[PDB]
């Protein structure tokens, strides 16, 4: 319900608008203070009609508008209200929603802030691991799947878009040692190590590599999961490459940084 | 049964016209009170109030500005409610619903009651 | 039984724990859902409460324990009270030397022991290997 | 003067007629949940006259001006529905004829308690309704010695007069019924509520309510109307011995 944002701006606009027309009578209500040369300062109640030009841009509500036309008779609200008139203490169900919200967003910005870690050491579980990749699987456009044909380490195989699926073992967490394979890949009996390539999903590999033992916590495999798979939907597209042409090399990518551009770029 | 949508629409024209002639009457009795004042008395009719324009301009602002509050407060409670509660309503029994508002209540009193003893304890 | 390097130490990271317990309650605050969203009606909510609980508790112990050695170390200040070698910064033992070098030559012989552990484990690894 | 005019405040005075407070002025101790605003207090009030004021001029009868608006004109004669000096004190005591004595101050503290702190607008439908003297003179009198008057679930008061209210549980909920001056009077005489609760249907058929919970109440309440010796009226005093015991 971005709609919420849009009508905030709206209020923001007209307020701008009330402030820009009181200060325009404001400074209508005043003269040169000291020119001396020229009463240019008139100029500046031109500028202030492009301000209250911005009430055009209260106008562009109108692209905002058609926001909300619906039934849903305020979402299951009323209870003491149109309910039972004895029922008043209602309002502590908005109390509690305000403050839910209040303590997630403040939470997040710690968390997000908190990046500046002072710890320096530490000095003075399968059905987990499926459950996990799971829980990972539920993004669309990622059907994943593992197997574990050997060994009691994690064997998971990823597919999204295109024929340049990706394995990844995995030791219950920071699954290490990824192997891509665009267009042929389960040969023999189970997951192979061929690893061959176009001199490029090769490159791939070593990226995916450098960001596994780059996006490596010290603990909560569960954000560390996270982060892989984000980096690796990441590349659905391979289609734009800016800081340069789309020919730079080979072929251009590489997002570690939440973007993709050139390779060869560092 | 007019809606904030429809009001806001309606509105907003009104008020644009409404600038538009309080504006135009400023500037008249602008230019007549120069006349009077600076040159010889040519505009021999009289003004408006002048007050009423910008006072009913600014009762409009209001208006507009606290239905487009309202709204936005009924959509955030409609997120609000969808996010804290699953949208379940006459499906959903009603005490049981009015139980777990209550449950939900409590609870919530129960986690600022603890983060306020601990912030005395760290007191 | 002075033990007052060691104590400054357990109150560096005493203080560094304070900071990381700060980042876990937030970190377990944030997720912390409407009760009746889904499932958790109250058994991880309230697992989640526990928990948070004793987060608290061991905090507070551990101002308690930030606040005595802080009164320590203040009290520490027995002879050559000022010490003025903070701003000079430069720009018996031998039983204690001895007993360390015994010590890293226990160590060197368990590292060659653990040496041929891990020749013994990647030998292993490579038998798994040729399995099928 | 007609009209304020800048009237100016100094102090702190500010904040006591802001600071929602659960005390009405006198605070008679006998009812009060929510904390209302000495500010919110007088405009529910103002606005509640209003309302009530158009709805007497719409349909029913209504009363000459005079200094405080009072159209609180009763079958025979009285006239207590209103708090003037809401701020200063609610004192009306026009007159009574006939009991519906103390059970006209009943009758005055329940339509203060439905007015009370104004979550909405349902007092004014609900003193509407309040025009027929048969079967509210005792029956109405009792329910207010019940509703608010410290009687002896344990028979929890009950009562709304609420537009379509989804709190009781739909089975066939009509159009709008208020008041019947006929053979089958419709008359919603309060709500129903037992420590759960239940709708209360209730269709006078004189020549009383002829008409899971819903599986025993209604079966229960028609033996008891079978029985109609249980201790004119339709049910003032056994319908609270039902919904004290028998609504088990």
């Amino acid at each position: 319900g971005v709609n919420l944002e849009a009508f905030s701006q709206a209020i923001s606009a007209i307020q701008a608008l009330r402030s820009s027309v009181s200060r325009v009578f404001d400074c209508l209500k005043d003269g040169m203070r000291n020119k001396e040369t020229l009463e240019g300062r008139e100029k500046a109640f031109i500028a202030n009609f492009q301000d209250n030009l911005h009430s055009v841009n209260r106008d562009l509500n109108e692209l905002e508008r058609l926001s909300n036309l619906v039934g849903k008779p305020s979402e299951n609200h009323p209870l003491h209200n149109s309910g039972l008139l004895s029922l008043d203490p209602y309002s502590q169900l908005l109390q509690a929603y305000k403050w839910s919200n209040k303590l997630q967003y403040h939470a997040g910005l710690a968390s997000g802030l908190l990046n500046q870690q002072s710890l320096k050491r530490s000095a003075n579980p399968q059905y987990v691991d499926d459950v996990i990749s799971r829980i990972d699987r539920m993004f669309p456009e990622m059907s994943i799947h593992l197997s574990r044909p050997n060994g009691t380490s994690a064997m998971l195989l990823v597919t999204l878009g295109k024929v340049l699926k990706v394995i990844v073992v995995m030791r219950s967490l920071f699954i290490d040692r990824t192997i891509v394979k665009g267009y042929n890949t389960e040969d023999g009996k189970l997951d192979i190590w061929s690893k061959s390539s176009y001199q490029v999903f090769q490159k791939v590999t070593d990226h995916a590599t450098t960001a596994l033992l780059h996006y490596q916590l010290p603990q909560m495999p569960d954000v560390v999961v996270r982060s892989f798979m984000t980096w690796l939907r990441s590349y659905i597209k391979l289609f734009q490459a800016p800081c340069q042409r789309c020919g730079k090399f080979l072929q251009d990518g590489l997002p570690p940084t939440w973007r993709d551009f050139r390779t060869l770029e560092a | 049964d007019f809606d904030p949508v429809q009001r806001y629409k309606m509105l907003i024209p009104q008020l644009k016209e409404s600038l538009q002639t309080l504006m135009k009457v400023a500037a008249q009795n602008l230019i007549q009170n120069t006349n009077i004042d600076n040159g010889q008395k040519s505009s021999d009719a009289p003004l408006q109030r002048f007050d009423k324009c910008l006072e009913e301009f600014y009762a409009l602002c209001d208006q507009l500005e606290l239905c487009l509050r309202l709204a936005h407060e009924c959509l955030s409670q409609s997120c609000d409610s969808a996010k804290h509660s699953p949208t379940l309503v006459p499906s959903l029994p009603y005490p049981q619903y009015l139980a777990v508002i209550k449950a939900q209540i409590t609870c919530a009193k129960d986690i600022h009651t603890a983060l306020l003893d601990c912030a005395n304890k760290v007191t | 039984e002075v033990n007052t390097a060691t104590l400054c130490r357990i109150g560096q990271e005493t203080v560094q724990d304070i900071v990381y317990r700060t980042m876990e309650i937030f970190q377990l605050l944030r997720n912390m859902q409407l009760p009746n969203g889904v499932t958790y009606h109250t058994g991880t909510y309230q697992d989640r409460l526990t928990k948070l609980q004793d987060h608290l508790r061991q905090l507070s112990i551990l101002f308690r324990k930030l606040r005595l050695v802080y009164d320590k170390c203040n009290e520490n200040c027995g002879g050559m009270d000022p010490i003025p070698v903070e701003q000079l910064i430069p720009y018996e033992r031998r039983e204690i030397v001895e007993v360390n070098k015994k010590l890293k030559q226990k160590n060197q012989q368990l590292k060659q022991i653990m040496d041929q552990l891990r020749n013994l484990i990647w030998d292993i690894n490579a038998m798994l290997a040729m399995r099928n | 003067r007609s009209w304020a005019a800048s009237i100016p405040t100094i102090h702190s005075a500010l904040n006591i007629l802001l600071l929602p407070s659960p005390t009405p002025g006198l605070v008679p101790g006998l009812a009060g949940s929510y904390l209302c605003s000495p500010l919110e207090r007088f405009l529910g009030s103002v606005i509640m006259r209003r309302h009530l004021q158009r709805i007497i001029q719409q349909e029913t009868l209504q009363l000459i001006n005079s200094n405080e608006p009072g159209v609180i004109m009763f079958k025979t004669d009285a006239l207590k529905c209103r708090v003037a000096l809401s701020p200063k004190t609610n004192q009306t005591l026009q007159l009574k004829v006939t009991p519906e004595d103390e059970l006209q101050v009943l009758e005055k503290f329940f339509e203060t308690r439905v007015a009370g702190p104004p979550f909405k607008a349902n007092t004014l439908i609900a003193f509407t309704k309040l025009l027929g003297a048969p079967t509210h003179i005792l029956r109405d009198c009792v329910h207010i010695m019940k509703l608010e008057l410290f009687p002896d679930q344990l028979k929890w008061n009950v009562q709304f007069c609420l537009t379509i209210p989804p709190s009781a549980p739909p089975i066939a909920p009509p159009g709008t019924p208020a008041v019947v001056l006929k053979s089958k009077m419709l008359f919603f005489l309060q709500l129903t509520q037992k420590t759960v609760s239940i709708i209360v249907p209730i269709i006078y058929d004189m020549a009383t309510q002829q008409a899971n919970s819903s599986v025993a109440a209604p079966m229960m309440v028609s033996n008891i109307l079978k029985r109609f010796a249980e201790m004119r009226q339709g049910e003032c005093t056994i319908f609270a011995a039902v919904r004290d015991l028998m609504a088990n």
